[PDB]
RNA sequence: GAGGUUCGAAGACGAUCAGAUACCGUCGUAGUUCCGACCAUAAACGAUGCCGACUGGCGAUGCGGCGGCGUUAUUCCCAUGACCCGCCGGGCAGCUUCCGGGAAACCAAAGUCUUUGGGUUCCGGGGGGAGUAUGGUUGCAAAGCUGAAACUUAAAGGAAUUGACG
């Protein structure tokens, strides 16, 4: 109301805004660099997966896909932090 | 759909200044927008606007002031032949004492006064006053 | 049925009492001819009819004080009640029942004060649609 | 008001605000009041920022003080919790009180016993005593209010964000206003506290 | 003789406020017709517009009661419109003048185009509209006089507009809101926000505030 | 409003809301003009002068006024950095 | 009613078809 | 002159919606329209409760209830005083107040 | 709404054309009928022979006999 | 063409009524039921064209997503799932207000309109005559679609007001 400094919007109130509605359009998605228990190999899985992500090794299956984010299998880690 | 990107924008910067809104952003952006807003900047009709560069189209964010009663847009850009320029600025502006028909001639985008100093006609865009 | 009172009576009655609470009592025939003194009531019916509420308002007063009424003792009584006060109304000894978030408000203030903060239970919310 | 140095928030003051619960708002939130809040807890009770709560409090002070003749400040309460309060700042400042019914156009009418062309309102709840605010549209009446989180801000110069619900809290505000308005100019040191307690300011239920 | 009950009233009769421009400035409600009678003694000539008989219906015949409109102005800046309904014609008129008197406003007048001499017309093309009907007031080069229907001419001639072409429509017959639409036309001259204004206001005290000493009277 | 001879015509220059720059009516009775005092700088005490400060009707009936009081007040150094 | 005159004419015209078609 | 914004009807977001014939006039009405009482009347009523609770072979005994979904066309709803006919301001106030 | 475009000079002309066979005052003037129907063949006055004198009875609210001529 | 549960134009009687070829009764044909062709209209109604922009609140809910603080359960957790508390998109809706509209009733939109034009589709120009005549066309036909005039006519109408009678 009568004074919203649109150009310098505080970090919180872009994350409560639909991706394209923001001041600059950025995504709300991410890749995660995933461990899994058997192999030490790290796959570069994208959160919003669509497909089933299989291990570079073989046997294990990492990510069942669902509506939004991917369902990691049972006991496996991930790493956002980048860019 | 988005046919005319002025009408789009100018509605939303008339239509804030009624509510007394301090500043507004305009979603699509354009060259023509910038070039016609910078005209409004000179006669005072707005303050400094700061264009965001979303990689695609552009957004702008217009500092408003109280001063703009209305800005509108003549949607088809009729071709104004300099003899008509009067007959327009009669029936499209509140007085002969202020009010600015922004149009677009041979020598750039500008108000009607500046097309008259250079003695050119061209295509009407809109008007603020 | 026959007799509910008229506003010449209800108003005059209430206004005698406002002005002669001390003079009147809870009898009829006494305050009956008090009214002959302190007023110029022309008709005997009315003269007499007025000492109507003059009694019906004393029978009320002893039992209770009217929510809206004219009185001297009550106004005097009210002043006395107002003066009485605790030495500190809001001191609340030592230790206020404070939420952790409330503690957070103090931190932004940067003030430091004594207080244990407890947060407990599920976030039930309020009401049952 | 923004007390850059001297007329700062202090500590003895803050404990009052906490004790009475003047920061504990209502469950709900009229957006005009999202400037004056920091969190809601669980349950769903909003928390007013005692810093802003005060700045504003002085802001009303500056404005009442501004009034050259102190007896042309109307001070209203219709809800009872202010009834006592308003009389008591009114007596402290020498301002003019209206407790109970905001009576028919005391602002309009050159015939009713009460008119008054006062130059500032003060009100307990905009929500409740909501005539005088509206009559304050027909005269050029600024208007201080003792808003909650749940309170519309049609016609208020300035909103003091508080509880205005538990009598206990109300009084405090009618104090602090009274206090500041006499500290500013009047007849208090700044350094020393009052003769006057709060206890005087926040009503009594039928008790004795 | 007065008995000014309103403070704004008191200040007027003791040569305290100099010109009503000092009232309008602060947007204060005039509420005593005699005020405007101080402050525009003589001048202020008062023309009735219409005496239209309304009438409401009841178990026995029809209550008939008259509605007078009156226009007021000083051929120099200030004009007003008063509409009073009463049981009798002379009461209506007399007591409509009392309202018109109250509800007078100043009209800002401007200039054709060449910026010379004294102000003969309206600054902008203002419009004003009352329930359907609407009246537009177009600026006007000197000599043209007023170019309208009778009724807006009789309000504009009063305002001290010398020249204006108008454009009106709706149900222009319904005189009341022929005249009330072209009340709000000439009110909204001074609401027109032009470059000519556009300078931040210096600001000044107030009558209540300067003279607050004399109101608590001595 | 000058003319040829710099001649200030127009019987008054209206006030003008502080919050919208929008010109405040002749008969806009929901106008305000809030006078707000300053202090000595050290002790307290309104002594000196005055932050005058106007607002139209429309902004009041919108609900703002106090949003638009603060923002001005804290520009004018009365309020500060909450 | 409306419905019962639209139904009048849609009976009456049908008599002019019949009357006409004879000749 | 739209009387009820809603139309006394409670449709919105649809088209032809199940019709139901009334429990009095036998008159056809929509489901969203139509007044819908649902009576939980005791079988025995107020009087006989204690005749029957004496004569009962069993001890105590709760007694059953009829669960009828009454279901009136508006005609019979008004004629037989289920609803009434309110003021312009009142028409709106949709709460159900005992 | 209206068509508003810039190479729409016809859709407009041809719009404002036909939406005159819904005017009443032109469908007298431009159709045919009028010239065909009015005994006065588009002509201001006309001459004719008086074949008898006939009184006409005026329309209810005003009773009287009007005194006309069959021509 | 199949079938005949009820209801039920038409149709038969009983009453009611001055009469009732009506209502209220008792029968019951076409049809309502199915499968196959046509017909192409509703008060087919939100009496609101479709796309597109902008302008306030506040509650609710359907779906999806996202986040969190809960716990019932459910298991050692889990996964869940079921409740709670948030946010986000787009859905059906509600209230509230001197945005602003709006003849008015009213309308987050019927707002942005003498401060007149974002794109475009349709379509009305006093009432009847008349949705008639005639012409054309589709249809097996009811009818559908297209669709005049002479003549007459001063209001017909809409929104709200008091009345006054139900
Ligand atoms: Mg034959
Ligand atoms: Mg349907
Ligand atoms: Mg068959
Ligand atoms: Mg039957
Ligand atoms: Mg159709
Ligand atoms: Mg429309
Ligand atoms: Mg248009
Ligand atoms: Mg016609």
């Amino acid at each position: 109301p009568l004074a919203k400094d649109l150009l310098h919007p505080s970090p919180e109130e872009e994350k409560r805004k639909h991706k394209k509605k923001r001041l600059v359009q950025s995504p709300n998605s991410y890749f995660m660099d995933v461990k899994c228990p058997g192999c030490y190999k790290i796959t570069t899985v994208f959160s919003h997966a669509q497909t089933v992500v299989l291990c570079v090794g073989c046997s294990t299956v990492l990510c069942q896909p669902t509506g939004g984010k991917a369902r990691l299998t049972e006991g496996c880690s991930f790493r956002r932090k980048q860019h | 759909v988005r046919m005319n990107v002025l009408a789009d924008a100018l509605k939303s910067i008339n239509n804030a200044e009624k509510r007394g809104k301090r500043q507004v952003l305009i979603r699509p952006c354009s060259k023509v927008i910038v070039r016609f807003l910078t005209v409004m900047m000179k006669h005072g009709y707005i303050g400094e606007f700061e264009i965001i560069d979303d990689h695609r189209a552009g957004k702008i964010v217009v500092n408003l002031t109280g001063r703009l009663n209305k800005c509108g847009v003549i949607s088809p850009r009729f071709d104004v032949q300099l003899k008509d320029l009067e007959k327009w600025q009669n029936n499209l502006l509140p007085s002969r004492q202020f009010g600015f028909i922004v149009l677009t001639t041979s020598a750039g985008i500008m108000d009607h006064e500046e097309a008259r100093r250079k003695h050119t006609g061209g295509k009407i865009l809109g008007f603020f006053f | 049925m026959g007799r509910v009172r008229t506003k010449t009576v209800k108003k005059a009655a209430r206004v005698i009492i406002e002005k002669y609470y001390t003079r009147l009592g809870n009898d009829f025939h006494t305050n009956k001819r008090v009214c002959e003194e302190i007023a110029i009531i022309p008709s005997k019916k009315l003269r007499n009819k007025i000492a109507g509420y003059v009694t019906h308002l004393m029978k009320r007063i002893q039992r209770g004080p009217v929510r809206g009424i004219s009185i001297k003792l009550q106004e005097e009584e009210r002043e006395r009640r107002d003066n009485y006060v605790p030495e500190v109304s809001a001191l609340d000894q030592e230790i206020i029942e404070v939420d952790p978030d409330t503690k957070e408000m103090l931190k932004l203030l940067d003030f430091g004060s004594l207080s244990n903060l407890q947060v407990t239970q599920p976030t039930v919310g309020m009401n049952f649609k | 008001s923004g007390a850059l140095d001297v007329l700062q928030m202090k500590e003895e003051d803050v404990l009052k605000f906490l004790a009475a619960g003047t920061h504990l708002g209502g469950t709900n939130l009229d957006f005009q009041m999202e400037q004056y809040i920091y969190k809601r807890k669980s349950d769903g009770i909003y928390i007013i920022n005692l810093k802003r709560t005060w700045e504003k409090l002085l802001l009303a002070a500056r404005a009442i003080v501004a009034i050259e003749n102190p007896a042309d400040v109307s001070v209203i309460s219709s809800r009872n919790t202010g009834q006592r309060a308003v009389l008591k700042f009114a007596a402290a400042t020498g301002a003019t009180p209206i407790a109970g019914r905001f009576t028919p156009g005391t602002f309009t009418n050159q015939i009713q016993a009460a008119f008054r062309e006062p130059r500032l309102l003060v009100v307990t709840d905009p929500r409740a005593d909501h005539q005088p605010l509206t009559e304050a549209s027909y005269v050029n009446l600024p208007t201080i209010a003792l808003c909650n989180t749940d309170s519309p801000l049609r016609y208020v110069d300035i909103a003091i964000p508080c509880n205005n619900k538990g009598a206990h809290s109300v009084g405090l505000m009618w104090w602090m206003l009274a206090r500041e308005v006499l500290r500013m100019r009047g007849t208090i040191s700044r350094e020393h506290p009052w003769e006057v307690m709060p206890d005087l300011y926040f009503y009594r239920d039928p008790e004795e | 003789e007065w008995m000014p009950v309103t403070k704004l009233g008191r200040l007027v009769k003791d040569m305290k406020i100099k010109s009503l421009e000092e009232i309008y400035l602060f947007s204060l409600p005039i509420k005593e017709s005699e005020i405007i009678d101080f402050f525009l003694g003589a001048s202020l000539k008062d023309e009735v517009l219409k005496i239209m008989p309304v009438q409401k219906q009841t178990r026995a015949g029809q209550r008939t009661r008259f509605k007078a409109f009156v226009a007021i102005g000083d051929y120099n800046g200030h004009v007003g419109l008063g509409v009073k309904c009463s049981k009798e014609v002379a009461t209506a008129i007399r007591g409509a003048i009392i309202l018109a008197k109250l509800s007078i406003v100043p009209v800002r007048r401007g200039y054709w185009g060449n910026k010379i001499g004294k102000p003969h017309t309206v600054p902008c093309k203002v419009t004003g509209r009352c329930g359907s009907v609407l009246v537009r007031l177009i600026p006007a080069p000197r000599g043209t006089g007023i170019v309208s229907a009778p009724v807006p001419k009789k309000l504009l001639m009063m305002a001290g507009i010398d020249d204006c072409y108008t454009s009106a429509r709706g149900c222009t017959a319904t005189l009341g809101n022929f005249a009330k639409a072209t009340f709000d036309a000439i009110s909204k001259t001074y609401s027109y926000l032009t470059p000519d204004l556009w300078k931040e206001t210096v600001f000044t005290k107030s009558p209540y505030q300067e003279f607050t000493d004399h109101l608590v009277k001595t | 409003m000058q003319n040829d001879a710099g001649e200030f015509v127009d019987l008054y220059v209206p006030r003008k809301c502080s919050a919208s720059n929008r010109i405040i009516g002749a008969k806009d009775h929901a106008s305000i003009q809030m006078n707000v005092a300053e202090v000595d700088k050290v002790t307290g005490r309104f002594n000196g002068q005055f932050k005058t400060y106007a607002i139209c009707g429309a902004i009041r009936r919108m609900g703002e006024s106090d949003d638009s009081i603060l923002r001005l007040a804290k520009a004018d150094g009365i309020v500060s950095k909450n | 009613r409306a419905k019962w005159r639209k139904k009048r004419m849609r009976r009456l015209k049908r008599k002019r078809r019949k009357m006409r078609q004879r000749s | 002159t739209k009387k009820r914004r809603n139309n006394g009807r409670a449709k919105k977001g649809r088209g032809h919606v199940q019709p139901i014939r009334c429990t009095n006039c036998a008159r056809c009405v929509p489901k969203d329209k139509a007044i819908k009482k649902f009576v939980i009347r005791n079988i025995v009523e107020a009087a006989a409760v204690r005749d029957i609770s004496e004569a009962s072979v069993f001890d105590a005994y709760v007694l059953p209830k009829l669960y009828v979904k009454l279901h009136y066309c508006v005609s019979c709803a008004i004629h037989s005083k289920v609803v009434r006919n309110r003021s312009r301001e009142a028409r709106k106030d949709r709460t159900p107040p005992p | 709404g209206k068509c508003r475009g810039l190479r729409t000079a016809r859709k407009l002309r041809s719009h404002r054309r036909d939406h005159k066979w819904h005017d009443k005052q032109y469908k007298k003037a431009h159709l045919g009928t009028a010239l065909k129907a009015n005994p006065f063949g588009g002509a201001s006055h006309a001459k004719g022979i008086v074949l008898e004198k006939v009184g006409v009875e005026a329309k209810q609210p005003n009773s009287a006999i009007r005194k006309c001529v069959r021509v």
